[PDB]
C-alpha cells in the first residue's frame, strides 16, 4: 500500500536533515548557469558526458515548458523528468482554465509547491534537483531557482550543482544589469569555464535563452559559435 | 448499410456497400466498413457507425496486448469473443453489429456472428439494413465449397443486389479476401457492378 | 562523506548524509546476480542485440531461456540482471505499447517507450515501500525519422542514445572495447558486436550459448536470428 | 493513511501514551471550579499575563452552549478541538431533541470523544482535562471532570492543571456548606484556593461565574482584584 | 518494539497478556449467581471527599432483565456498555423479543479481539479493550452470570471474583458459595467478601450493588438499602 | 516496516511533542518578524535573508504576504511550508465571504488555519509544519489586530510581538518601549525600527536587511500597503 | 530475536515464526479429539474450567446440519471463524439448495486463514479447529491449524498433551471404520482422557460430545447429556 | 540481515527474503515431472507425518485447469493460494478468450503473480516452488518450474524440494524426449524411491499424475493400477 508517515523529520537541532542531505546532492551535480540579461534569459549547463558511445543528442536538460519557459537542473536526471511532466502538466491547466501564457513566477509557485508536498507527504524522499526556471512574458525577464525545500528566489544571475559556490562569486564580478543577451551567454559559458574539466564542445555543453521570441535550445552549431572566442 | 462474409477453403471474403447515410440524405457516399483487427482479422462494421467504431478499436487494442503476449497470431474465435464480450456487456448502449472474420493457423476461413452481443459461426453471415433484401438470392445462390473467385463474385452480385433495393445502401462494394498469404483489398466502383433485372 | 551513512540511508532510498541512494546503488550490484553480459549496437542500417545464453542444467528447454522480448512489431528488448523483474519491465513495457498505439494511434517511438518506463523506475527510485526493478533494460526500434534507435534504461532511471552499449557483469570491458571501435569509425555491426562480447568474454561462442535480435530498415519488424543464421556470422568471422 | 497503533499497552498494564498526557496536563495552567447553590464559577490560573498580551484571545473558560461552560489545561490547541466538536453536538442536539443538553448529555459525549482517540488508528490522546460546568434544565449545578484517559465524574469542587494536589488539597478542607452559601464567598472560596498557587494573587488567574438560568458571566478584572484585597 | 498481533514465544498476543495485567490494577467487583437472581457489588475506590459518589458508577444497565459490572479502564468499557445497549434493543425491534444474556455477552464478546494496525478501513480500535465486563442477568434459561475478559473469552460462572484483589476474595467466593443460597446471602456474602478485600472502610457510599431477579427488573441499590443491608456489617 | 516510523505524533516520557518542539528550534533559527498593534495602523517588520546577492526582488515583499481585502500575514522559517499556509488561508478567507458575504474576521481567520496545523500535530503522522505566523487585520467588530500562531496550532493575540532569531531580546524591548494604546503608526514605526536595530547583528542596519508594511483604515476601506526603500532610508537615518 | 517480531519476515532457516508461536497456542489449548467410523463423526472436548464456580466453557459450535467444529487456541478466533463457516453454508444452501460438501468447507478456511499468514501486520487465527461433517462421501474429520494448513484424517487430537490421545489413536485406528456409535465415543472418550493428569477424572461437566452421521444432523449432548456416553470408562 | 524485508538490497544486490523463501523450498519434501513426446508425468514424495492422515491428505497435485496440472512444494498453503490464483486465471481467460489458456500464457500470469511480492515490505514471497503440466494437439506437452523468485523456465526434467539435485542427477539419465508417457511413469516412479532418504524421514506415498494423448489432455490423477504396477516395479528397480 505504501508508507504514510513523512520521512523527513524535524531534527533535534530543527533543520530538515532530509533537505540538508538533498541539497548535498544537488550541490554534487552536474554544474548549471543561469543569467539574465536586458532583453532575455541564457541557460547553459554541462553536460556530464561518459563515453562517446553515448547519443548526445538524444536527450538534453534543458527542456523547454511552453512556448516562453525553460528547464535546466543539477542533480538527479529522471527526478528532474517528473518535474519536467509535471510542469507541462501545469502550465496547461492553467492555459485551459484562463486562456493566457502561463506567467513563470506562477509556474514556479506551483512546481514549487510540488516540490514540497515530497518534503512532507508518506514515505517518499525529498527531490534532488534544483530548477532553473527562465521565462519571458509582459516584456519582462524571469529567473527562478527552485530548491528540495520548495522553495524559490528570483535571481539576476545565479550557478548551481558541482563548485555553485566559485560560480556563483563568479558571477558576482561578473554580472551588469545592462548585460545584452549575446554577451550573457558569453559571460556564461565562460561561468563553466572556469571549472568544466574537459574541453567543453558543442556536444558536452548546453545552451538555451529565453527571450521576446520564446525559449527554446541551442543547436550545437551555434552553441558552438559561441564555442569560439573563447 | 449491407456487409457480408462468406467462407471458402483458403479464407474468407468480406463485401461490403459504401454508403453511410443521414436519414434521407447521404453522408459518406464512400466509407471503408471493414476495418482490421489484426494483419488478418477484419470486422465488418455496421449500425452506429460511431459505436461499431469504438467496437473495432477496442477489440483491436486486446486482440494486440493478447496477440503479443502469446507471440502468435490470434485466433479469430478469440476475437470474436472480445468483440461478442463488448458487444455483449454494453448492449442496450450501443446499436452495433460486426461481423468479424478472418483466418489462423489453427482452424482456417471464419466468419463469426456477432450480433446482439452472440457467437455463432456461420457459412455466410450477411449482415445490415440491406441484408434483409438478400436472403433470397443467397440462400437460392449458395452451394457449399466455393472456389474464391465464386465468393467474390458471389458477394459482389449479392450485395449489388442489396444495393439495387436498398436506400440504406448503395456506392461501391469493398472486398476482401484473407487467406494464409495475406489481404487482397479490393474495389468495386459503380461502374463495374453487375448489372441485375432493373425495373 | 567519503561512504559515510546514517539512519535508514542504507535501507531505503533515503538520502544517506553525502546525497547518495544507497539502494540504486546496490540494485547496480545486482545487475550482476545474473551473471551475464548483453550488448546492442547499432550502425546506419540496422540496430543488433546480441546476448549470452547459459543453459547449464541441460534440462532447460533452450527455447524459454531467452533474454530477447518482442515489445511490439518493430522494438526489440534485451534485459539483464535480475530474471523476474526484467520479466515484469517487459510485460509493464507491453502494455505501454499496447496503450500508446490504443490511445495516440501510431506506434510507440522507442525514445518515447524507453523514457516511459524510465519515468516508471524512477517511481520506485523515489517512494520507501518497494525497491527499484534490478534489471536494466536496452531497447532497439527503427523510427521512420531518426533511424536506427538503442536507449538503455536502468534501475537510476536513466537512459539515454546510444552508437553502442552493454549491459551485466562485463559492462566495463564491453564499453571499453566499443569505445576502442567506435573511435575507429557500421554495416556488418553483428560482427562488432559478437566480435566485442567474445573478446571481453574470450570464450569463442557456440552458436547455441548466444542469441541475435536485428531491427533494419529495410525489415522494421523486429526479428531475432537463429542459430543457423548465427553460425552463419561466426564462422564468417572465424574465416578471416 | 497513518494507521500505525499509537496508543499500545505496555509491560504493566499501562497505557503509555495516557500518563505521558495526563502528564502534559500536569504541566497545564492550573484550573478550579465549584458547585455552589444557584451558581458556577471557574477559575484559570494567569495563564500568561505578558503585558503585550491580548486577555480576550487567551482565556481558558469557552463556552459550549447557554447552559454550558468549561475551563480546561494543557495542550490548548487540543481543547480548542474537542470545545468546537462539543459546540457542533450541542447544537446537533437540539436539532434532534429540541431540549438543551443536560450537562450529563455533553460532557459524556466529550468522555466519549476522547476515549475514542485514546483507542484508534495513528491518532494521540488529547493532553485536556475539562471541568465542563453547567445547569440541568431544572436548574441544578454541574460540575463534571473529564481527563485524557475519558473517565468522567461528577465533583463537587475539583481542581486540574499543574499543581492540582495542592488546590484539591485546598477544596477538600474548605469545601463547606458555609462555604458556598452564598455567591462572594463561593467566588472567594475558589480565588482563596488558587492564590496559594497564583502568582501575586490579585489580577492574574480571573475567573468566569454561570449564574441559574443566566448566561456564562465573566469578570470583570478590578472585581477579581477587589476579591484579591479581600483575601490577601 | 512490535505489533499489537505479535504471538509471543509461549503462544499468546501480547496485547491481550498485557491487557489481562491491566485489568489487574482495576477496583475488585464480584457478583454471584443464585437460582434466585444475581447480585453485584463493586468497590468505589473514592479518591477524594471532593469527588461525588453517584459518579462512579461500575454497576451499569444492559437492558431491563442484563446488568453489567465492570473493572479495569473504566473509559474503554464504554464502547461495550453502548454497543450491548444498541444490540440488545435491535433485538428487541428485530425478533420482538427479550435477548438472552448468553447473545448479549457473545455479541459484545466479538469487540475483543478486534483490533489490528493494517487492516483499518476506519481508524478501527488499536488495542484490546482494558475492560473486564461481568454481564449478569435472568432470561428464560433463568439467572447466569457470565464473565469476560480482554481476551474475548466469555464463559459461564457461578460466582467470580475480578479485579485488584480477585484472588484471596475468589477464594472467599469457592470458600462460601453454595448452589442451594438464597439472593439476600448472596448480597450479604459478597459485601462480606469485599469488606474483606478494601483497603478503605467500608461504607454505603464507595460501592453500589444491583441485581436481577426473575420478576424484577434491573436495579441498583440507593444509600438507605445499602445501609440497611450493611447493619449486618 | 514499524522499524521506518519515525511516530511524530507522540508524546515523550515527559509530555512534550518531539516535532512541534523541534520545528520551534527551526523557526528559533528563521529570521526575526515583528509587528506592532496600534490605534492609527498596524505595521510588520521582517528580517530579509535575501540579503544581498545576486538576487533580483521581482516581488513586492519577501515574508509579507495579502490574505483577504483586509489582512495581511508575516511568515517566518519554512519558507515552503509558509507557501501552503498562505494559499489555505486565502483559499479560507474567500470560503467564508463566497458563504456569508462579508469579510472574515482575523479570530475566525487564525482559528480555521490553527485547526489545521494543531490536526497534522495530533494524528496523521506528518511533520508539523514548521512555519510561524504573525498576522493583521481589521475587522468591523474589534478593531486592529496582532495574532501569533506557531507550529503547535497555539494562537493569541497581541499588541506588539517578535517571533524568529532573537525573539527573546525582542519582546523584552517591547516590554521596555511599548505605551498600551497610546503608540501612534509612527511611533510604532520608530520602535520597531530600535527593536530590529538592537536585535539584528548584522551590524549596520540598512533598508535591504528588513522590509515593512503598513495597514491602516482609508475612506471605509483598508489599505495594506509596503515602505518604500526611501521611507526606511528616512526612518533609519531619523533612528539615529 | 529480530526475526520473530513478524508474520512476513522469513528466517534464515526459511520458517515464519509467528506462524509456529501461533501454533503453540493450538498446542495450549484444551484437549479436543475427534474420530470417525463408516457411518458417524464423533467429537469429544474437555471444557476447561478456571475457576470451580466457573462453568467450562463451550468447545463444540454448531455449524450446520451436517457439519460441526471442536475449537481449541484463541476463542474469539474461533468464533469468527466459525461465524465465516457459518456464513459459507447458508450461502450455499441458499444459492445451490444443497448442503455444502465438507472438504469445499475447509478449504474455503484454508484460502481465509492462508491470507494473513503473508500480510504485514496481520496474525495467524491462533485456533486449530477440528471439523466434523457428513455429506455424500461419509463422515469427515478435518484438522486445521494457525499454518491456515487443513488435513483430512482418520482420527486426530489436539489441545494440551494431545500426544497421548494421538498415540492411544495409533494404538486402535484400525478398528474405527466398523465401530458403531456408542463404542466409537467410547474411544474418544478414553483417548481424550489419556492427556488429563492421572488423578483427574472425565466427568459429566467436563465433557461434551457432538456426534454427526447418516441418519442424524449434528447434535451436541452437554453435562447431563453425556450420561448414556459417560458411562464406565474404565 | 539488511534482511528484515524484501525492499531491502543488501550491499551486494541480493534480496535475502526471495532466497530465504528458496531456502524453504529447499527444505520441503522433492517433487518431480518430465515433459514427453506425448505429455507430462508428476511424482510426489509426499512424506506422510502420521499414521491418523488418510490416504489423500495433502495433495499437491491440483488441478488449475482441465488442461494444466501443478504440482508444488514447500510451504504448502502458498502453494494453495496459488491454486485459487492460476484458477481464477484460467477462469478469467476463457471468459475474456473463449478457449484454454495457453500453458505459456498461464505461466506468464502466474508468474508475474508471484514476482508481485517480492517488491515491497508490505508482504513477503511465496515460499513455494511450483511445476505446470499440460497436453494440447496444438502446442504438446510444456512443463514450467516457478519458483519464489517468480521466474518462469520450460523444463524437460524438473525436480524441486529438498533433495533437487539427486533428482537432477537422476533425471538426466533418461531420453525424455523419446518415451511415452506409460513407460515415463515407471522411471518417475524409480526416482521417487532412489532420491528419497528412506531412514530419514520415512514413511511417504507416492502420488502421480499425467496428462496427455491417453487422457485427450485431460489432467487426471494416475490410475490405482498404474500407480501399484508402477511403485512395484520402481521398488523391484532398488533392490
Amino acid at each position: 500500500r505504501g508508507y504514510s508517515f513523512s520521512l523527513t523529520t524535524f531534527s533535534p537541532s530543527g533543520k530538515l536533515v532530509q533537505i540538508e542531505y538533498a541539497l548535498a546532492a544537488v550541490a554534487g551535480g552536474a554544474p548549471s548557469v543561469g543569467i539574465k540579461a536586458a532583453n532575455g534569459v541564457v541557460l547553459a549547463t554541462e553536460k556530464k558526458q561518459k563515453s562517446i558511445l553515448y547519443d548526445e543528442r538524444s536527450v538534453h536538460k534543458v527542456e523547454p515548458i511552453t512556448k516562453h519557459i525553460g528547464l535546466v537542473y543539477s542533480g538527479m536526471g529522471p527526478d528532474y523528468r517528473v518535474l519536467v511532466h509535471r510542469a507541462r502538466k501545469l502550465a496547461q491547466q492553467y492555459y485551459l482554465v484562463y486562456q493566457e501564457p502561463i506567467p513563470t513566477a506562477q509556474l514556479v509557485q506551483r512546481v514549487a509547491s510540488v516540490m514540497q508536498e515530497y518534503t512532507q507527504s508518506g514515505g517518499v524522499r525529498p527531490f534532488g534537483v534544483s530548477l532553473l526556471i527562465c521565462g519571458w512574458n509582459e516584456g519582462r525577464p524571469y529567473l527562478f531557482q527552485s530548491d528540495p525545500s520548495g522553495a524559490y528566489f528570483a535571481w539576476k544571475a545565479t550557478a548551481m550543482g558541482k563548485n555553485y559556490v566559485n560560480g556563483k562569486t563568479f558571477l558576482e564580478k561578473r554580472y551588469n544589469e545592462d548585460l545584452e543577451l549575446e554577451d550573457a551567454i558569453h559571460t556564461a559559458i565562460l561561468t563553466l569555464k572556469e571549472s568544466f574539466e574537459g574541453q567543453m564542445t558543442e556536444d558536452n555543453i548546453e545552451v538555451g535563452i529565453c527571450n521576446e521570441a520564446g525559449f527554446r535550445r541551442l543547436t550545437p552549431t551555434e552553441v558552438k559559435d559561441y564555442l569560439a572566442a573563447i | 448499410t449491407t456487409i457480408m462474409a462468406v467462407e471458402f477453403d483458403g479464407g474468407v471474403v468480406m463485401g461490403s456497400d459504401s454508403r453511410v447515410s443521414a436519414g434521407e440524405a447521404v453522408v459518406n457516399r464512400v466509407f471503408d466498413k471493414l476495418s482490421p483487427l489484426h494483419e488478418r482479422i477484419y470486422c465488418a462494421l455496421s449500425g452506429s457507425a460511431a459505436d461499431a467504431q469504438a467496437v473495432a478499436d477496442m477489440a483491436a487494442y486486446q486482440l494486440e496486448l493478447h496477440g503479443i503476449e502469446l507471440e502468435e497470431p490470434p485466433l479469430v474465435l478469440a476475437a470474436a469473443n472480445v468483440v461478442r464480450n463488448i458487444s455483449y456487456k454494453y448492449r442496450e448502449d450501443l446499436s452495433a453489429h460486426l461481423m468479424v472474420a478472418g483466418w489462423d493457423q489453427r482452424e482456417g476461413g471464419q466468419v463469426y456472428g456477432t450480433l446482439g452481443g452472440m457467437l455463432t459461426r456461420q457459412p455466410f453471415a450477411i449482415g445490415g439494413s440491406g441484408s434483409t433484401f438478400i436472403y433470397g438470392y443467397v440462400d437460392a445462390a449458395y452451394k457449399p465449397g466455393m472456389s474464391p473467385e465464386e465468393c467474390r463474385r458471389f458477394t459482389t452480385d449479392a450485395i449489388a443486389l442489396a444495393m439495387s433495393r436498398d436506400g440504406s445502401s448503395g456506392g461501391v462494394i469493398y472486398l476482401v479476401t484473407i487467406t494464409a498469404a495475406g489481404v487482397d483489398h479490393r474495389v468495386i466502383l459503380g461502374n463495374e457492378l453487375p448489372k441485375f433485372y432493373d425495373e | 562523506s567519503r561512504g559515510s551513512s546514517a539512519g535508514f540511508d542504507r535501507h531505503i532510498t533515503i538520502f544517506s548524509p553525502e546525497g547518495r541512494l544507497y539502494q540504486v546503488e546496490y540494485a547496480f550490484k545486482a545487475i550482476n546476480q545474473g551473471g551475464l553480459t548483453s550488448v546492442a549496437v547499432r550502425g546506419k542500417d540496422c540496430a543488433v542485440i546480441v546476448t549470452q545464453k547459459k543453459v547449464p542444467d541441460k534440462l532447460l528447454d533452450s527455447s524459454t531461456v531467452t533474454h530477447l522480448f518482442k515489445i511490439t512489431e518493430n522494438i526489440g528488448c534485451v534485459m539483464t540482471g535480475m530474471t523476474a523483474d526484467s520479466r515484469s519491465q517487459v510485460q509493464r513495457a507491453r502494455y505501454e505499447a499496447a496503450n500508446w498505439k490504443y490511445k495516440y494511434g501510431y506506434e510507440i517511438p522507442v525514445d518515447m517507450l524507453c523514457k516511459r518506463i524510465a519515468d516508471i523506475s524512477q517511481v520506485y527510485t523515489q517512494n520507501a515501500e518497494m525497491r527499484p526493478l534490478g534489471c536494466c533494460m536496452i531497447l532497439i526500434g527503427i523510427d521512420e525519422e531518426q533511424g536506427p534507435q538503442v536507449y538503455k534504461c536502468d534501475p537510476a532511471g536513466y537512459y539515454c542514445g546510444f552508437k553502442a552499449t552493454a549491459a551485466g557483469v562485463k559492462q566495463t570491458e564491453s564499453t571499453s572495447f566499443l569505445e576502442k571501435k567506435v573511435k575507429k569509425k557500421f554495416e556488418q555491426t553483428v560482427e562488432t558486436a559478437i566480435t566485442c562480447l567474445s573478446t571481453v568474454l574470450s570464450i569463442d561462442f557456440k552458436p547455441s550459448e548466444i542469441e541475435v535480435g536485428v531491427v533494419t530498415v529495410e525489415n522494421p519488424k523486429f526479428r531475432i536470428l537463429t542459430e543457423a543464421e548465427i553460425d552463419a556470422h561466426l564462422v564468417a568471422l572465424a574465416e578471416r | 493513511s497513518y494507521d500505525r497503533a499509537i496508543t499500545v499497552f505496555s509491560p504493566d498494564g499501562h497505557l503509555f501514551q495516557v500518563e505521558y498526557a495526563q502528564e502534559a496536563v500536569k504541566k497545564g495552567s492550573t484550573a478550579v471550579g465549584v458547585r455552589g447553590r444557584d451558581i458556577v464559577v471557574l477559575g484559570v490560573e494567569k495563564k500568561s499575563v505578558a503585558k503585550l498580551q491580548d486577555e480576550r484571545t487567551v482565556r481558558k473558560i469557552c463556552a459550549l452552549d447557554d447552559n454550558v461552560c468549561m475551563a480546561f489545561a494543557g495542550l490548548t490547541a487540543d481543547a480548542r478541538i474537542v470545545i468546537n466538536r462539543a459546540r457542533v453536538e450541542c447544537q446537533s442536539h437540539r436539532l434532534t431533541v429540541e431540549d438543551p443538553v443536560t450537562v450529563e448529555y455533553i460532557t459524556r459525549y466529550i468522555a466519549s470523544l476522547k476515549q475514542r482517540y485514546t483507542q484508534s488508528n495513528g491518532r494521540r490522546p488529547f493532553g485536556i482535562s475539562a471541568l465542563i460546568v453547567g445547569f440541568d434544565f431544572d436548574g441544578t449545578p454541574r460540575l463534571y471532570q473529564t481527563d485524557p484517559s475519558g473517565t468522567y465524574h461528577a465533583w463537587k469542587a475539583n481542581a486540574i492543571g499543574r499543581g492540582a494536589k495542592s488546590v484539591r488539597e485546598f477544596l477538600e478542607k474548605n469545601y463547606t456548606d458555609e462555604a458556598i452559601e452564598t455567591d462572594d464567598l463561593t467566588i472567594k472560596l475558589v480565588i482563596k484556593a488558587l492564590l496559594e498557587v497564583v502568582q501575586s494573587g490579585g489580577k492574574n488567574i480571573e475567573l468566569a461565574v454561570m449564574r441559574r438560568d443566566q448566561s456564562l458571566k465573566i469578570l470583570n478584572p478590578e472585581e477579581i482584584e477587589k476579591y484579591v484585597a479581600e483575601i490577601e | 518494539d512490535r505489533g499489537v498481533n505479535t504471538f509471543s514465544p509461549e503462544g499468546r498476543l501480547f496485547q491481550v497478556e498485557y491487557a489481562i495485567e491491566a485489568i489487574k490494577l482495576g477496583s475488585t467487583a464480584i457478583g454471584i449467581q443464585t437460582s434466585e437472581g444475581v447480585c453485584l457489588a463493586v468497590e468505589k475506590r473514592i479518591t477524594s471527599p471532593l469527588m461525588e459518589p453517584s459518579s462512579i458508577e461500575k454497576i451499569v444497565e444492559i437492558d431491563a432483565h442484563i446488568g453489567c459490572a465492570m473493572s479495569g479502564l473504566i473509559a474503554d468499557a464504554k464502547t461495550l456498555i453502548d454497543k450491548a445497549r444498541v444490540e440488545t434493543q435491535n433485538h428487541w425491534f428485530t425478533y420482538n423479543e427479550t435477548m438472552t444474556v448468553e447473545s448479549v455477552t457473545q455479541a459484545v464478546s466479538n469487540l475483543a479481539l478486534q483490533f489490528g494496525e493494517e487492516d483499518a478501513d476506519p481508524g478501527a480500535m488499536s488495542r484490546p479493550f482494558g475492560v473486564a465486563l461481568l454481564f449478569g442477568g435472568v432470561d428464560e434459561k433463568g439467572p447466569q452470570l457470565f464473565h469476560m475478559d480482554p481476551s474475548g473469552t466469555f464463559v459461564q460462572c457461578d460466582a467470580r471474583a475480578i479485579g485488584s484483589a480477585s484472588e484471596g476474595a475468589q477464594s472467599s467466593l469457592q470458600e462460601v458459595y453454595h448452589k442451594s443460597m438464597t439472593l439476600k446471602e448472596a448480597i450479604k456474602s459478597s459485601l462480606i467478601i469485599l469488606k474483606q478485600v478494601m483497603e478503605e472502610k467500608l461504607n454505603a457510599t464507595n460501592i453500589e450493588l444491583a441485581t436481577v431477579q426473575p420478576g424484577q427488573n434491573f436495579h441498583m441499590f440507593t444509600k438507605e438499602e445499602l445501609e440497611e443491608v450493611i447493619k449486618d456489617i | 516496516s514499524r522499524r521506518y516510523d519515525s511516530r511524530t505524533t507522540i508524546f515523550s516520557p515527559e509530555g512534550r511533542l518531539y516535532q512541534v518542539e523541534y520545528a520551534m528550534e527551526a523557526i528559533g533559527h528563521a529570521g526575526t518578524c515583528l509587528g506592532i498593534l496600534a490605534n492609527d495602523g498596524v505595521l510588520l517588520a521582517a528580517e530579509r535573508r535575501n540579503i544581498h546577492k545576486l538576487l533580483d526582488e521581482v516581488f513586492f515583499s519577501e515574508k509579507i504576504y495579502k490574505l483577504n481585502e483586509d489582512m495581511a500575514c508575516s511568515v517566518a522559517g519554512i519558507t515552503s511550508d509558509a507557501n501552503v499556509l498562505t494559499n489555505e488561508l486565502r483559499l479560507i478567507a474567500q470560503r467564508y465571504l463566497l458563504q456569508y458575504q462579508e469579510p472574515i474576521p482575523c479570530e475566525q481567520l487564525v482559528t480555521a488555519l490553527c485547526d489545521i496545523k494543531q490536526a497534522y500535530t495530533q494524528f496523521g503522522g506528518k511533520r508539523p509544519f514548521g512555519v510561524s505566523l504573525l498576522y493583521i487585520g481589521w475587522d468591523k467588530h474589534y478593531g486592529f489586530q496582532l495574532y501569533q500562531s506557531d507550529p503547535s496550532g497555539n494562537y493569541g493575540g497581541w499588541k506588539a510581538t517578535c517571533i524568529g532569531n532573537n525573539s527573546a531580546a525582542a519582546v523584552s524591548m517591547l516590554k521596555q518601549d511599548y505605551k498600551e494604546g497610546e503608540m501612534t503608526l509612527k511611533s510604532a514605526l520608530a520602535l520597531a525600527i530600535k527593536v530590529l536595530n538592537k536585535t539584528m547583528d548584522v551590524s549596520k542596519l540598512s533598508a535591504e536587511k528588513v522590509e515593512i508594511a503598513t495597514l491602516t483604515r482609508e475612506n471605509g476601506k483598508t489599505v495594506i500597503r509596503v515602505l518604500k526603500q526611501k521611507e526606511v532610508e528616512q526612518l533609519i537615518k531619523k533612528h539615529e | 530475536n529480530q526475526y520473530d517480531n513478524d508474520v512476513t519476515v522469513w528466517s534464515p532457516q526459511g520458517r515464519i515464526h509467528q506462524i509456529e508461536y501461533a501454533m503453540e497456542a493450538v498446542k495450549q489449548g484444551s484437549a479436543t479429539v475427534g474420530l470417525k467410523s463408516k457411518t458417524h463423526a464423533v467429537l469429544v472436548a474437555l471444557k476447561r474450567a478456571q475457576s470451580e464456580l466457573a462453568a467450562h466453557q463451550k468447545k463444540i459450535l454448531h455449524v450446520d446440519n451436517h457439519i460441526g467444529i471442536s475449537i481449541a487456541g484463541l476463542t474469539a478466533d474461533a468464533r469468527l471463524l466459525c461465524n465465516f463457516m457459518r456464513q459459507e453454508c447458508l450461502d450455499s444452501r441458499f444459492v445451490f439448495d444443497r448442503p455444502l460438501p465438507v472438504s469445499r468447507l475447509v478449504s474455503l478456511i484454508g484460502s481465509k486463514t492462508q491470507i494473513p499468514t503473508q500480510r504485514y501486520g496481520r496474525r495467524p487465527y491462533g485456533v486449530g479447529l477440528l471439523i466434523a461433517g457428513y455429506d455424500d462421501m461419509g463422515p469427515h474429520i478435518f484438522q486445521t491449524c494457525p499454518s491456515a494448513n487443513y488435513f483430512d484424517c482418520r482420527a486426530m487430537s489436539i489441545g494440551a498433551r494431545s500426544q497421548s490421545a494421538r498415540t492411544y489413536l495409533e494404538r486402535h485406528m484400525s478398528e474405527f471404520m466398523e465401530c458403531n456409535l456408542n463404542e466409537l465415543v467410547k474411544h474418544g472418550l478414553r483417548a481424550l482422557r489419556e492427556t488429563l493428569p492421572a488423578e483427574q477424572d472425565l466427568t459429566t461437566k467436563n465433557v461434551s460430545i457432538g456426534i454427526v452421521g447418516k441418519d442424524l444432523e449434528f447434535t451436541i449432548y452437554d453435562d447431563d447429556d453425556v450420561s448414556p456416553f459417560l458411562e464406565g470408562l474404565e | 540481515g539488511y534482511d528484515l524485508s524484501a525492499s531491502t538490497f543488501s550491499p551486494d544486490g541480493r534480496v535475502f527474503q526471495v532466497e530465504y523463501a528458496m531456502k524453504a523450498v529447499e527444505n520441503s519434501s522433492t517433487a518431480i515431472g518430465i515433459r514427453c513426446k506425448d505429455g507430462v508425468v508428476f511424482g510426489v514424495e509426499k512424506l506422510v507425518l502420521s499414521k491418523l492422515y488418510e490416504e489423500g491428505s495433502n495433495k499437491r497435485l491440483f488441478n488449475v485447469d482441465r488442461h494444466v496440472g501443478m504440482a508444488v512444494a514447500g510451504l504448502l498453503a502458498d502453494a494453495r493460494s496459488l491454486a485459487d490464483i492460476a484458477r481464477e486465471e484460467a477462469s478469467n481467460f476463457r471468459s475474456n478468450f473463449g478457449y484454454n489458456i495457453p500453458l505459456k500464457h498461464l505461466a506468464d500470469r502466474v508468474a508475474m503473480y508471484v514476482h508481485a511480492y517480492t517488491l515491497y515490505s508490505a508482504v513477503r514471497p511465496f515460499g513455494c516452488s511450483f511445476m505446470l503440466g499440460s497436453y494440447s494437439v496444438n502446442d504438446g506437452a510444456q512443463l514450467y518450474m516457478i519458483d519464489p523468485s517468480g521466474v518462469s523456465y520450460g523444463y524437460w526434467g524438473c525436480a524441486i524440494g529438498k533433495a533437487r539435485q539427486a533428482a537432477k542427477t537422476e533425471i538426466e539419465k533418461l531420453q525424455m524426449k523419446e518415451m511415452t508417457c506409460r513407460d515415463i511413469v515407471k522411471e518417475v516412479a524409480k526416482i521417487i524411491y532412489i532420491v528419497h532418504d528412506e531412514v530419514k524421514d520415512k514413511a511417504f506415498e507416492l502420488e502421480l499424475s499425467w496428462v496427455g494423448e491417453l487422457t485427450n489432455g485431460r489432467h487426471e490423477i494416475v490410475p490405482k493400477d498404474i500407480r501399484e504396477e508402477a511403485e512395484k516395479y520402481a521398488k523391484e528397480s532398488l533392490k
